[PDB]
């Protein structure tokens, strides 16, 4: 079980590091397993959204996804 | 869906009983606050004219 958990975490970290290398998601200092995506909620607002990786099946998910956000998360999956 | 919040706003200006000035839906509280501020500003302007 520990070996499987280590492999899971390593694969997730490798994918996250590739995404950071592509410089699409900024780095989250508070959480090493949370990716920050910059999106403007309004004309002047410019806010980050937290995307997380499922440790079991590995599909990206949002913290409070809107219907469009959920649809595009499914598209990402 | 027992978890998401949907806010339906119906603002009827003082013109007719059935002439609904605006009828919108919102899923983001930030947009709710923005539209509330806009409605308050519009009402203030109407009171100023």
């Amino acid at each position: 079980e520990g070996i499987l958990d280590e492999i899971m975490f390593n694969h997730a970290r490798i994918i996250r590091s590739e995404l950071l290398a592509r410089d699409i998601f900024q780095e989250d200092e508070e959480n090493s397993d949370v990716l920050l995506f910059q999106l403007p909620t309004t004309c002047v607002s410019m806010a980050p959204i937290q995307l997380k990786i499922d440790l079991l099946s590995g599909q990206f998910y949002f913290r409070n996804p809107t219907p469009l956000l959920s649809n595009y998360a499914s598209k990402i999956n | 869906n027992y978890c998401n919040a949907l806010i339906h706003i119906k603002f009827s200006a003082g013109t007719e009983a059935n002439a609904v000035s605006f009828d919108t839906t919102f899923s983001d509280f930030k947009e709710v606050e923005d539209f509330l501020h806009f409605i308050v500003a519009e009402y203030i302007q109407q009171k100023k004219v």
